[PDB]
């Protein structure tokens, strides 16, 4: 599942978690069997303004 | 008294479902007793443990 998102709110991709992000974009289930990983990505998903 | 063979476990019945029942108003550790309410104000990473 590969999205961009920020380091605020960016905790809400665990299980069972609420927010607008949790609630309305993606929500992860209670009984999740995976990991998630983020690496800043400045580089690429940044542009000016 | 003289009936108390029969009172003792009448007795015992009442007061052993009075106190089953009564364990719901004990808290466990929990920050209140009532489940309708726990779930409310907590959210699902602290509210499911």
């Amino acid at each position: 599942d590969s999205f961009v998102i920020r380091g605020d709110e960016v905790r809400q991709i665990a299980p069972g978690q609420t927010g607008k992000i949790a609630d309305y974009n993606y929500k992860l289930p209670d009984d999740f069997t995976g990991c998630v990983i983020a690496w800043n990505s400045n580089n690429l998903d940044s542009k000016v303004g | 008294s003289a009936l108390g063979k029969l009172q003792d476990v009448v007795n015992q019945n009442a007061q052993a479902l009075n106190t089953l029942v009564k364990q719901l108003s004990s808290n466990f550790g929990a920050i209140s007793s009532v489940l309708n309410d726990i779930l409310s104000r907590l959210d699902p990473p602290e509210a499911e443990v």
